[PDB]
């Protein structure tokens, strides 16, 4: 039993591990956003150079989509709010010791352009650039989805070092 | 005749006959009352959505947020009325030139600005709830009563008008259309005034982007054919506004001498 | 209590135009139906044939975790105020009297779809204003799942199911079932719509207010030149 | 009239046939004395769960814990009150410029909120204690008591007055609402002006988390309850108070037209 | 720190031996539910008794026993003032590790001889 509940934590942090890692993608490309704002906020470009970042934002923010649909570990989605806390439709519990009752739980959060704030979760329109306005604001729209995105690998990483103490132990 | 001074959709309670029907259904269901139950095939227990208590709490879920979208927008209008009253009751003692009035000036203009399409995205998330919830009753007979077309009508008219103000003309095409189409509503003047200004922004991304000659006949055609009709709507036939739409809208198009 | 006796101020809103409503909130006014039972709504909110005022705050279930929008069943309270004699001929509703209470009936409705249960509560107060203690005339109605059917009288029997009177049930200590229902339910349920009452008046009241000042300050923008 | 001036919940000690009854048992007991008797079954000595002499005790520990709590508060200002005393009175002769005063004023500042905070989490833990004691009593003819709803509401404010100094704000829900259940305390401006407070925390968590509408609504609704209450029970209705409060809530509540 | 506290919590309720509880506080010295008796002797009253105190987030002071709130390092105030709640969390753990090894150096001269 105890054998078996170290190949469970072993395979524990192995899933806490993949998931960690789909979202270093993620952060990056918000911050390539972020800073497509500030050059876009300037006001000596027109709205033909303003579309044209744009064209970028549309290719970038569909990217984030395909990143929390793909994302899997065993035929099971990960970052689509499947073991998200609120309301779940599956939960993950991690088996970690030798006994009955003996399992701990883990919390994915929806990693999506809905859940970012970037996407509408009713209307479905994501955030836009081409125009002056518009992406002084979305400054602060990515200012909070990287705080989501940064929240959430710190989650990941607390589950982690302490299955790495369990699998110790 | 307020259709929505009840706030509901349908009334609910009569032969001895369908009276006896009903008393040995409910003591059928008293023998296999189990709350636990839960349908593999949902088939059966689909037909609830056919139910006056279902389509009952469907038009009170879109009425809640119907009150809630219509709220946004006219908490919105005071607050911007009493905005710019306070402005103006302040004092500026470090004020001396006229330019620097027109600095002061231009900030409240974007204060308002700002507020005000806040005030509109919020009226849309919530007038779009109220109108999925409309949809997902699947009774015919039902969705022809004077309540249901109250709000169905009204819904509408609060969405479109939030919709034009945040600039997305062409969703407000499909709308405006079933809009038009419900009991009376064809007869309203600002229903084709809004069509006239939506197809017109439908044309010039048609002619900006050099799309189809198809689809640029087909949008000038439905954007004259709404100018005219409500200028019909507003200043009559044959009245003076009506001949000149006329010579616009014959000069708009096409015609085969 | 006493608190009936403020119920009583609440005839002001017959001939007030009622514009101003709450979220989930119902009101109209009407006269008695057949038997009295309930109120029928008028043509007209203005005319002075309206003795019944009818209050409603509905609600849907599941809205205490988030999943209101979820369509997992419905629910409403209502309550309906009963008049006797015509209103008074002057057509401004800020002066009028306060007039004796007929009936004060209230309604609970709580149905899940889910679940497939229903709980349906009727309380019909007969003799609101004339004595402190009328528990012989406070007539209650449960009923669940359709059973009993409407207006069957309660059976020895079968304590508590179907059309009964507050003088049934016992109030001793083993079982003080009438001081709860007094200290629970019905004095709370009587402020909680008596101040309804009262903010629905005040707001519409209100409105006269804006009106006027309106005006004024529409005259006031000629004095620029 | 003082209820805990007497000191104990209920007094515990006619009919000669009562009398017959008691001599006869306290003889069966006497039969089987065994002091070293321990029961493998529990449910006979938990029937003394409902006895005068168990709750009796259980209100002296209690209020041996409030007692105890209130001193930690006392104590704690009456040292406050020497301890800025010290400190204007000693001398200062390396002391003769503005922010040497200044600073050494910041010092005894945050010395006194480090003595202050932790004399409320010291006397909290007393409070705490005596709400586990007096919850356990399970005759409810002695829960309706005067000494009983005198100590319950007497420990429930101090704990809420304490919780609240530590900014635990949502955990003084619960509690505060089984203190307006008790006696006429429902009628105090104190109890409905913190419900205010801690129910405006409530409201901002589900703002910036970004909750439901209902959650957020829930607290919306139950913060103007409980600040409009407070408001007619410190300045009465129709007064210049009130009015003032009823625009701020007509302002944030939802309408409709 | 949500985590961590949680693991110490879940190390003294899993701590076994032969289906026994060690670390729940059952064989402490003050209030104990069960007694520890090593018969090392011959005879009929040769047996020495062992203590283990409880090790849980409470006893250690990482949690209030009564309203089963922990420590925070959400503020800097709070962060400071729990450094010398680890450092005596450390030095209670610090002198059981003392114990038990006293206990084991015994056994191994008792067994010796």
């Amino acid at each position: 039993g105890l054998r078996r509940a170290e190949q469970n934590t072993e395979d524990g942090m192995s899933l806490i591990q993949t998931a960690e890692g789909y979202l270093q993608e993620t952060h990056e490309i918000v911050q390539r956003v972020r800073v497509l704002a500030v050059q876009a906020a300037n006001g000596i470009y027109s709205e033909e150079d303003r579309q044209q970042i744009q064209v970028e934002v549309s290719q970038l923010v569909d990217e984030i989509d395909r990143i929390a649909s793909q994302a899997e570990f065993n035929k099971m989605k990960l970052l689509t709010g499947a073991f998200a806390r609120l309301n779940p439709t599956a939960s993950m519990w991690f088996h970690i010791g030798a006994n009955m009752h003996q399992r701990e739980r883990v919390y994915i959060e929806t990693m999506n352009t809905a859940a970012l704030g970037l996407r509408n979760p009713t209307v479905l329109t994501f955030i836009s650039l081409s125009t002056a306005g518009k992406a002084n604001s979305v400054i602060g729209l990515c200012d909070d989805a990287l705080r989501v995105i940064s929240k959430q690998r710190a989650d990941l990483g607390a589950y982690y070092n302490r299955m790495e103490h369990a699998a110790k132990g | 005749v307020d259709e929505l001074l009840k706030g509901e959709l349908v009334p609910e309670n009569l032969t001895e006959d369908q009276k006896k029907k009903k008393k040995e259904i409910m003591e059928q269901e008293s023998l296999w009352k189990n709350p636990d139950f839960k349908g593999y095939n949902k088939t059966f227990q689909e037909l609830h959505q056919l139910s006056k208590t279902f389509a009952n709490n469907q038009f009170r879920l879109a009425l809640s947020n119907y009150q809630s979208g219509v709220n946004t927008i006219m908490k919105n209008r005071d607050w911007v009325e009493q905005y710019r009253k306070e402005e103006a009751e302040k004092k500026r003692l470090d004020e001396k030139w006229y330019w620097q009035k027109v600095d002061r000036k231009a900030r409240e203009e974007r204060v308002v600005y700002r507020e005000k399409m806040k005030a509109k995205q919020d009226a849309l998330n919530y007038f779009s709830k109220a109108i999925n919830h409309l949809d997902e009753i699947k009774n015919p007979d039902l969705r022809e009563r004077p309540e249901f077309k109250r709000l169905l009508s009204d819904v509408y008219r609060s969405w479109i008008m939030a919709e034009y103000d945040l600039q997305n003309l062409p969703q407000t095409i499909p709308i405006l259309e079933l809009y038009i189409e419900i009991d009376d509503n064809e007869k309203e003047y600002p229903a084709h005034k809004y069509l006239a200004s939506a197809y017109s922004f439908e044309e010039n991304m048609i002619k900006k982007t050099k799309g189809p000659d198809d689809m640029l006949f087909k949008y000038r055609y439905k954007k004259n054919v709404h100018l005219l009709r409500a200028t019909e709507l507003k200043y009559g036939k044959d009245s003076p506004e009506y001949k000149h739409i006329v010579n616009v809208i014959n000069r708009d198009e096409v015609i085969s001498v | 209590s006493e608190v009936n006796k403020r119920l009583r101020l609440h005839t002001v809103l017959f001939k007030m135009k009622v514009r101003t409503l709450p979220h989930k909130t119902v009101l109209y006014k009407g006269k008695p139906s057949a038997d009295g039972e309930r109120c029928e709504a008028a043509d007209k909110q203005e005319a002075q044939d309206n003795t019944c005022l009818h209050l409603e705050v509905f609600d849907f279930v599941g809205s205490e975790d988030g999943k209101s929008s979820k369509n997992l069943g419905a629910k409403f309270k209502k309550m309906e105020l009963f008049f006797e004699g015509s209103n008074n001929a002057d057509p401004d509703p800020r002066k009028e009297q306060p007039r004796n209470l007929t009936k004060i009936r209230t309604y609970i409705y709580q149905n899940n779809f889910l679940l497939e249960d229903k709980v349906i509560s009727v309380i019909a107060d007969v003799a609101p204003n004339g004595e402190p203690a009328h528990n012989d005339k406070i007539e209650l109605f449960y009923q669940h799942d359709d059973y009993p059917v409407w207006g069957t009288p309660e059976t020895p029997s079968e304590k508590g199911v179907g059309k009964y009177i507050l003088s049934n049930v016992e109030n001793t200590k083993s079982n003080p079932i009438r001081n709860n229902f007094k200290k629970q339910f019905y004095f709370k349920n009587l402020d909680y719509f008596d101040k309804l009452f009262t903010k629905i008046f005040d707001y519409n009241d209100r409105d006269s207010n804006k009106h006027y000042k309106k005006n004024v300050e529409a005259l006031k923008g000629s004095l620029k030149y």
